[PDB]
DNA sequence: TGCCGGAAACGGACGCGTACAGGCCGTATAATGGGAGCTGTCACGGATGCA
DNA sequence: TGCATCCGTGAGTCGAGGGTAATAACGGCCTGTACGCGTCCGTTTCCGGCA
């Protein structure tokens, strides 16, 4: 939004908020890492016909993705069980 | 993303690796994702910081040591302070040193932690003086240290991407060069590899 | 072979446009190449 | 009988109103690192890793 | 430097022979595709008169 027609922000000001924004994104591949495990625990039992076990894995790993995307913390639920539906 | 032939990586003798002078297990290790390569290292921006660098080893190893006697300094004061509390009420001969000995091995293990950690950043320090192209570097989590610690006079990948860009910083006509020398000059072993 | 090639390929270029961790990259790499290689010839590494 | 010269349905292009075919999205307690099948040939050559 | 380990390759010839393991399932929508009578071109009988 400040991008355009914006303001000369001030050196602190830009740097914080570039931390942050860089911090956001290390915090969620570090998420991603952790939770891994869950994809590759669902995605052992749909090997056996037509897709390959570490296929399988990556398409739980991409929805993962998605559901660190719409994941939220309001809700005060466990992680795990709102990932669930969106790997499977 | 680039891939590489598995007819020239997998056979009887490997053409990759005979290019390359790289061992068949070494060039599987780097086009399977196991182990980073080292693409390509400046000479001139390592040759003028190297004194800068050491420089800088030289302060964090100051550093770490200040933070040992620190340590040493504290298990001083919480020796007294047992000295203190054993030596003036009544206990067992052995119960006064119960916590001595057992001050003396936090001490001891202190100690060790602290010599591991030296021990690695001194291997750090070697690997990276000692840096030179088509090197492996095991232990992702030494390769990523060495990376954020010196993010420049060196660039490095691993995969078919990394193979592509060895193949490219390559020149055929020194390499030749080289190897009829070696066959000229060399004895046994050394050329019978060059051959 | 063909269609796992694409298909680990099509992935590898989605996980790749949205942003993902260097494992997930990586492995989704060893996926496509290991798949390229039992595309030319099967079985000349690994389990055919 | 056959031919002439149009005349009767049986078929290519359709707005229209509807059928459905297929695709996308989203689900909230909790669950967090594989099954697995193999290893009864024999001679040859050669490359590699280690003592 | 020698030694073991491992890998890879080739090891017949002619008929007889053909179809398989492993689970959330719905709403809302939406755009696309289709396709069923009617009037046109056109081709197989029509039938009125006829030579």
């Amino acid at each position: 939004e400040l991008s355009e027609r914006g303001e000369k922000l001030p050196a602190a000001q830009r740097r914080d908020m570039m931390w942050i924004c860089r911090d956001g994104d290390r915090a969620k591949n570090h998420l991603l890492e952790a939770n891994l495990r869950l994809v590759v625990s669902l995605a052992k039992r749909y090997t056996g016909r037509g897709m390959a076990f570490l296929d399988l894995i990556q398409e739980g790993n991409l929805g993962l993705i998605r559901a660190v995307e719409k994941f939220d913390y309001t809700k005060g639920y466990k992680f795990s069980t709102y990932a669930t539906w969106w790997i499977r | 993303a680039p891939v590489t032939h598995i007819w020239y990586f997998k056979g009887v003798p490997s053409r990759l690796g005979y290019l390359l002078d790289l061992a068949p297990k070494d060039l599987e290790k780097i086009i399977y994702f196991a182990a980073y390569v080292i693409t390509s290292v400046d000479e001139e921006m390592r040759h003028n910081e190297l004194s800068t660098l050491e420089a800088e080893m030289a302060v964090e190893r100051k550093a770490v040591e200040d933070q040992r006697d620190g340590e040493l300094e504290a298990r001083a004061q919480k020796l007294e302070a047992d000295l203190a509390e054993l030596e003036a009420e009544g206990a067992k001969a052995d119960a006064r040193r119960k916590v001595r000995d057992g001050g003396e091995r936090e001490m001891r293990q202190i100690r060790d932690r602290a010599q591991r950690e030296l021990d690695r950043l001194e291997d750090i320090w070697s690997t990276f003086t000692k840096l030179a192209p088509k090197q492996l570097i095991v232990d992702e989590n030494l390769y990523r240290e060495l990376v954020d610690r010196y993010g420049e006079y060196f660039t490095g990948a691993m995969g078919a991407e990394s193979i592509q860009k060895l193949i490219e910083n390559f020149d055929i006509d020194a390499e030749a060069e080289s190897l009829r020398d070696v066959i000229r000059n060399g004895k046994g072993q050394k050329k019978l590899r060059a051959l | 072979l063909y269609r796992r090639v694409i298909n680990r390929n099509n992935r590898l270029k989605r996980l790749i446009d949205l942003g993902a961790p260097e494992i997930i990259v990586n492995n989704e790499k060893r996926m496509l190449q290991e798949s390229v290689d039992a595309l030319f010839d099967n079985g000349r590494r690994g389990r055919p």
